């Protein structure tokens, strides 16, 4: 009867840690290597004005999201349990939550001051205004962003929802969805038992449910995304900018 | 038929 009294258990403890170290070596705050990417180009090379070109951030930016999917393949293999799956359903779950990490991820740099992803740097601070019809996406984008902010995640609750993100059972060409499903769980249960043992009120309010909603609303965004990327892709002067390991992802 | 993605997994 007092066994209901909710405690981490020494498992759960371990995935937390597991999971915060994951994303130490995986999440440079530092962002140091953002200097290997080509550079970003905002000003004209004649740079006092601005350049016009609506794709001349896109070499910069698609080295960064195609540098972001190294990263969150190497914070996949660290979730306990992710290796007991096969090769094709790992391929099928890294290629469904890719852009959804990254967009959960770059939180960490995205800051409501200027509505922004400051990344340490003028050269490495992006508004709207460089991601830039692509508001569609991009107006989703931050209105998902203030929202996840304002939620105050604490860094273990922030990399228990990239994972539960990645280990989404529901994926298309899911094959072991009763494994995938199951690692979930244990995910789940992890950080519902970490809220209510750690998150103190009134921040803990129904937080978990807020949580499970912005992964609902990353689906859209997922879908939205896409439908950008197909168009721009579409285009070889543009599909010529990206990057192998993006056009094999994200195609 | 995704031999990087594939290669980031070993
Ligand atoms: C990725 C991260 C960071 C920020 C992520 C950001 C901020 C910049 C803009 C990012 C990278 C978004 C991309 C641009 C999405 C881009 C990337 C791409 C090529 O996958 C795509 O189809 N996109 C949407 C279509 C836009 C077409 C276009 C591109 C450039 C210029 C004009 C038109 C997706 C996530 C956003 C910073 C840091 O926190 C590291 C983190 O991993």
């Amino acid at each position: 009867k007092d066994s209901l009294r909710p405690k981490l258990s020494e498992e759960q403890q371990h995935i937390i840690a597991i999971l915060l170290d994951a994303h130490h070596k995986t999440y440079d705050p530092t962002y140091a290597d953002f200097r290997d990417f080509r550079p970003p180009v905002r000003m004209d090379g004649s740079s006092v004005t601005l350049d016009l070109s609506p794709l001349s951030m896109l070499p910069h930016l698609a080295d960064l999201v195609s540098y972001s999917i190294q990263k969150v393949i190497g914070f996949a293999k660290m979730i306990p349990g992710f290796r007991d799956l096969t090769s094709d359903d790992q391929i099928v779950l890294l290629k469904s939550s890719a852009i959804e990490v990254i967009m959960l991820r770059s939180n960490q740099s995205f800051t409501m001051d200027d509505m922004s992803w400051d990344c340490g740097s003028q050269d490495y601070k992006y508004d709207v205004t460089d991601v830039s019809h692509t508001l569609e996406l991009i107006e989703p984008l931050i209105k998902f962003q203030v929202g996840l902010k304002k939620l105050n995640l604490h860094e273990e609750e922030h990399v228990l929802l990239m994972a539960i993100c990645i280990v989404s059972p529901d994926r298309p060409g899911v094959q072991d969805a009763k494994l995938v499903e199951a690692i979930q769980d244990r995910l789940s249960n992890t950080l519902q038992t970490y809220i209510r043992c750690r998150h103190p009120p009134p921040g803990s309010h129904q937080l978990y449910a807020k949580m499970i909603q912005k992964l609902a609303d990353l689906r859209s965004l997922n879908e939205e995304h896409s439908k950008q990327y197909r168009s721009l892709s579409f285009q070889p002067e543009n599909s010529m900018k990206l990057t192998p390991l993006v056009l094999e992802v994200f195609g | 038929n995704h031999p990087m993605l594939m290669n980031l997994l070993k």
